[PDB]
């Protein structure tokens, strides 16, 4: 997953040892939409100023 | 005239102005420097720079060194080892000597293998791990493209050969940044003899 | 539609069906949390609706999963022969049964005998034939080539093998029961289910065109019924009924997922609940 | 001028690669075959090994292939013998150390004669002994019953190249020389003479 | 002109097209910054113009790129079954689509039916045939063997399959639309584009001789139209339209870049913008 | 038009073409970053469209480039054979090659043998003549005075030298091949390229008026084809193809750039990539 | 003379020519340092005539070079089994072009047509044929089999394909141009060069006997012209014309050097300048 | 082949010949130093070779020497009168004599006197005329317009001015020695050397095409004899025999050097040893 993202950077990761490939780990990624904060609000001027 | 003229953003003026204000700070330019810095409000730096640019474009000749460097850079290209640099090096496990130079040298680092899997720069090879490095060597000769700073040692057959640590296998096969090479010369003193590659290999 | 199906089709089809199910679940989840705003729903789906990770596929764009579907479809239904047969037979990895077929049998496919004694006209779930000449009772008049399972209703002047109103064999054969003169009629209605899934037919119509634009020489737009019949008839001769079910599930789920990624509506149950 | 010091690019080896869009999918199937025991060697029990030797006729180079299981044949009508089959199997086993793992393309020697009847014949009548190996069968059948020249002629006739072509190509690539040495072959070169062949045991 | 296209042609052609594109970009980059001085443009170019970072080149001069082009062309199109082992062809996993064709279809290729009913001639952008005997409306009179795409203008006494003025199929067939007496004349003009590239024709002319001097027994100098028609006719039938375009782009770009290296003028857009 | 071309025309042209390319590149550079505000694009260009580092130009506004173009054109093509000391000319031999011609040859220019034997009519790309009197096979019919390179299509009742459909010589001659009596007609179509650059024809029409309002005694408004035919006819006999190409490139680029500096649209490729 | 050229002949020839050139350069150095002392020139050369730095020459005496030449010649032209093992024939990927041919074509080889209508006689540089029966103009009367190139001196009652006095093809064909009955004669002369090298004709005469004494069953003494004709006729048809030049260069360099080592005179330019 | 030679031609030729000789020497030196391997000989020549220390030519690339030759040739023989210092060539009276001519005279050129008294036919080194009428001894029959020098052999039925077998004059004239009736023939043969050089005809054939593709309006491909005759007939009347040889040496060396740079073979002695 890390080596397959396409961006401005070339990611290189040394190949994993045949034994150390199953090793488990936890990586929590949030799944939530952020588009509901950017509506039109009666306090938008306050947001801009602050 | 090709790029960065009138359209250039105001952020690029810092680079252009540095040379002018460096020139104005030498001896014998204090009158113009004083007049320019005293009345910057009325005559800004940009109009002064444009006036000097127009003055230079209208037939003011360049310093002769410009053409000298242009002519010398061509000489640099044609004879690399006179300036101590080599375009590329080939890393291989089964070297094939070039017979033509056997006439002049008893043994030389010159080969004629056809490379496979060229590598852009030394850093990419160094950052690789050993398992991938040995797979590259097995499939055939490998080539490292980047320019290097090489030196050549020309030795007589009697003298012992100074050791060169081309590749250091401390943790990974890392190429050195100097790559000293050894030639042993053939003289009329020892021309009919055959020298073993023992000490070299 | 000309195509060849190799013996690795079930293994490819399991992965394809899992990918389709994951994409459908992702779409529904992103659909239930869509707040109306400046960003349209198509833009909203493209940003965080194509990012699905599993073994093999590692793409975070709807184009990525579209290309994964293309690769799986080509490797399963259009590539000639993947490996020697014994390599596939000795596979130990197991797969998951697909959901049961739910497509109603309306235009049931049957073939007449070589004699030409009868004429065949179709209706809704009903085959009626007439006799040009006089024929003895107790001989085959029609047999079913497309597999069918379910109850039997409204049989006149013909007999079918059934107990308790339910058909016994998957390929029923219609035989005469009483001697009849010429120009008679024998009918056979069926409340049954054929191969395929009835829901999500709108998505199939627009997904078959999408995957036909790519494999233009092999796949052409057509109806779902004809597509499924051709896919079933092009299956390899030696295959268990468990593997053919997975192959057909993937074969029908690929177009519906392709069309569902275009029209951002819901996904059918047989795709979602795999 | 056609000649290369690379073993994979010799005239008797064929390059193969799946269609350029199905490459990721065929990788998963190779891992599926690695999970099962789908690999033949010259050291494992011949009872097990002969169960996984299934040569396939080639009609195009766009075919999937696995390095430790695939052996290829061209459509023909000639029938190979036991000695030719053993020579070809040994050749293809010892030729796979130089296979290129990093790339997407694989190279395999092709068998001129049909080996399927011989493989079926052998598979019908092999018992589950703990010590019989494929290398043992090769040593008992080819080395101990034939001269080196006759076996070399058989090997040359089992690939497209003629005897003189093998002797010539052996001098350019040392990998082929090592491969033939593994098959217990010795080449002696003397001026003004054709090359003579001998087994390793008698040299 | 004899040639056998090998079965790995797209992979060779991708590398060849990338090499040609890099050469063109280097040429224009050196051409823009050539300030008139002591050295002429060709000494300026032959000194920095060959330094391209790409696998397979064993020189930093235009001679190295010329020899690489020779090797790639020989491996891809000629009878020689030599695989270039020093380029990156073995490690290729995917290809890039080539630019669309822009060659005007002035001399479109047509094949008459075996009857002998018609006589065919040519004009700037059309064909016309004269009937020798009475022909009834509704049968073929002509069909194009060379793929074409575009609109239709000024059709007379014939009907072509089109909607909105745009041709439907890539190989339209011309059929009579009105029963006509013998000696009647029918025409069909097309505003379409044939397979090939229209720009850089002088470069093609001066490069085809360069690559025919070396492969004298296999390649003879000719026009671009005939060269492209022969290349297309020699393509295998089991080829996707995306791979065939990749093969043809390199097939035409090799002579153009070879002639470009001789006369250091500009380069066509379809070469540089690959 | 009346105009005299001196022996140093290539030297002037090599500076004029460079100035034109510089101005066009600056135009696109300023066109890319236009703010799209209250000021129009004309004011934006007039404010920041000048060149500041070229010897010969005395203003940083576009008017300077216009005045330099006027001086160079007058020196190179008009009656006054004045050598411009103001621009720096160091070597009159060094000349960067110009891009190859791209103008399609629609109205090809041909002259009759002077025997009053044939009638001449024109078409889109072909000429065709009718025999007034009896003519025997193997004699001249037409010959072209405007050099042309390309292919040949639809050659009927005549012969031209060709190899693989490509013309051999740059000035082909048409000779009859069969004894043809009774006022027959022969045709000859060419898919070739004449002299000049087809692109940017709109700017040429508006720029030729601009430079004819100044040199009204020597230059008159006209079409591009006639302008180039006369310009090529006025070239000296002691002139190689390497030099005449530069002369003609400047001769066409000057009106195009003059008209482009008025209508601030884009610039043709052959002007930008010189 | 029977001989069998193997497929590695260019590689053997590229080593043989280099060895011959090195041997010739050693002899000239020996000649300049002789000093007219008590030792004879033959004794002086025997002590110091050995090449240094050359692999595969075991002895330091001219005998070693003679043995190496014998081995290389035998491997290249006589037996395909033998392949020398001590020379660098492993790194023979590319070969250096040999010097161009310089042998005047005095007796040029032609083959009459099967008709028997002509009489062949020879002269110093021209051939003429007498017509046994009346011959219609416009047919082949002669054609060469030994390639030549050069100008044409005088052709009467015949025509050849030449432009500007220079022959077009390397195998000119003589075609009658005018009707000519009653035992006429047509004459054609050429100022051309045949395959071969003119200088060293004496040295070839001495060396061919030496080379034939060893290989009495394969090589017999003859002139250089016959030797070249047979050697060129024995080359494989599917060989590049650049390799044929190397093979034909070594085929003459070997006898010339063999005869040079016995008569201690100078060396031809085409041997030493390789 | 039209061309205007300026009177300052010897000054340009003394530089052109030196450049050609230096290039040939560099080619030989780097040709003897090539070991067979990955790089072709063209790449090796383009990289390590082509480096000459010569003033006034600031290019160390093969292309740089190529266009130096182009510029020098154009100045010396085509432009017309032009001062050498204009192109940076120092004009000095003190120059080196060129090597003597070595071209064998095969087709010697003669011009019959008016009146049609005789008819002329050509042979390998001799001219034979037949008397159409009666002629008395003591009148001209032929005279060579192309200067010749050498011995005379086999003079029959005519007399030439000679002592000891050597022709006294550079333009001998043949005078009948005894009156002849009845349409006899008189034969004059020669062993003489014409203007030009014999070695290097293969290189000239391609060099003339190379420099004709550039100056196509001035030079056309032809044989070396015709080129030498045209060059000699165009020299200015008032110039010494010392300057004529210097001009003609460069006139012939430029094509052969241009051809030698293409086919990297050896060079003739008259080019190297200047």
């Amino acid at each position: 997953r890390i080596t397959e993202m396409v961006n401005d950077r070339r990611i290189m990761i040394q190949k994993l040892t045949l034994a150390e490939k199953p090793q488990v780990m936890r990586h929590v990624t949030t799944e939530i939409n952020n588009d509901l904060f950017f509506k039109m609000s009666p306090v938008a001027q306050l947001y801009i100023y602050h | 005239p090709t790029r960065y003229g009138t359209s250039e953003s105001i952020d690029k003026f810092k680079i252009a102005w540095e040379n002018v204000e460096s020139v104005l700070n030498m001896e014998g330019n204090d009158f113009v420097k004083t007049i320019m810095y005293a009345y910057e409000d009325n005559f800004p730096k940009k109009d002064f720079y444009m006036m000097l640019k127009q003055i230079a474009s209208d037939g003011q000749g360049a310093h002769p060194i410009a053409a000298a460097i242009d002519q010398l850079r061509t000489i640099v290209y044609r004879e690399p080892e006179r300036f101590g640099y080599i375009d590329s090096v080939i890393l291989t496990h089964n070297p094939d000597v070039d017979t033509a130079y056997n006439r002049f040298f008893h043994l030389h680092p010159i080969v004629t293998n056809q490379p496979s899997n060229t590598i852009k720069n030394a850093q990419l090879w160094n950052e690789m791990r050993l398992e991938q490095q040995v797979e590259h060597i097995k499939a055939g000769p490998v080539r490292i493209i980047g320019p290097f700073h090489v030196t050549y040692n020309y030795l007589s057959e009697e003298e012992d050969m100074p050791a060169t640590s081309h590749i250091i296998m401390k943790d990974n096969m890392i190429l050195n940044d100097h790559l000293t090479f050894n030639f042993v010369k053939r003289e009329r003193r020892n021309n009919k003899k055959r020298v073993s590659s023992f000490r070299y290999k | 539609m000309n195509l060849e199906i190799n013996n690795f089709a079930p293994a490819i089809s399991s992965i394809g069906s899992q990918l389709c199910s994951l994409s459908a679940q992702k779409l529904l989840t992103c659909r239930k949390q869509y707040g109306n705003g400046a960003k349209s729903f198509e833009e909203f789906y493209a940003e965080i609706g194509g990012i699905i990770g599993m073994m093999g596929i590692n793409s975070q764009t709807p184009s990525g999963i579209r290309e994964a579907i293309y690769r799986l479809y080509q490797s399963a239904f259009l590539f000639g022969d993947i490996f020697p047969e014994s390599f596939g037979i000795q596979n130990t990895q197991n797969i998951k049964p697909p959901p049961g077929f739910t497509a109603p049998a309306k235009k049931l496919e049957v073939v007449l005998p070589q004699g030409g004694a009868f004429d065949l006209i179709y209706n809704n779930g009903e085959i009626r034939v007439t006799t040009t000449r006089n024929v003895q009772a107790g001989d085959l008049v029609c047999t079913v080539t497309f597999p069918i399972q379910g109850s039997v209703i409204a049989t006149r002047n013909c007999h079918v093998n059934e107990i308790g109103g339910q058909l016994t064999t998957t390929r029923p054969e219609i035989i005469a029961s009483v001697p009849m003169p010429a120009r008679t009629v024998i009918v056979a209605s069926f409340d049954a289910i054929e191969i395929g899934y009835g829901e999500g037919d709108d998505l199939f119509a627009i997904g078959i065109a999408i995957l036909s634009n790519r494999f233009n020489g092999q796949i052409t737009p057509m109806s779902r019924h004809n597509y499924m019949t051709q896919m079933f008839a092009n299956l390899p001769a030696n295959m268990s009924e468990r593997d053919s079910s997975a192959v057909l599930h993937f074969a029908q789920a690929a177009p519906v997922v392709l069309g569902m990624m275009e029209r951002l509506t819901g996904a059918p149950k047989w795709v979602l609940d795999y | 001028m056609n000649w290369s010091k690379a073993i994979n690019f010799q005239p008797f080896m064929l390059e193969t690669r799946p269609p350029l869009t199905t490459i990721p999918i065929m990788d998963q199937l190779v891992e599926i075959g690695e999970r099962s025991n789908q690999k033949w060697s010259m050291t494992d029990r011949l009872f097990f090994a002969i169960r996984k030797i299934n040569p396939i006729f080639v009609t195009s180079s766009q075919i999937p292939s696995k390095f430790d299981y695939t052996i290829l044949q061209m459509p023909t009508q000639l029938i190979a013998s036991l000695k030719e089959t053993l020579l070809f199997l040994a050749f293809s086993y010892y030729l796979r150390e130089y296979q290129d793992k990093v790339g997407q393309m694989k190279f395999y020697p092709v068998a001129m004669k049909n080996m399927i009847p011989i493989v079926n014949y052998l598979k019908d009548r092999v018992h589950n002994n703990f010590d019989t190996t494929l290398e043992q069968a090769y040593r008992q059948n080819v080395v101990h019953t034939l001269s080196a020249s006759d076996a070399f002629d058989l090997l040359s006739g089992m690939i497209a190249t003629t005897r003189l072509d093998l002797i010539q190509r052996t001098r350019i690539c040392p990998e082929l020389l090592n491969v033939l040495n593994k098959m217990s072959f010795i080449l002696i070169y003397a001026p003004n003479r054709p090359s003579i062949l001998s087994w390793k045991n008698q040299s």
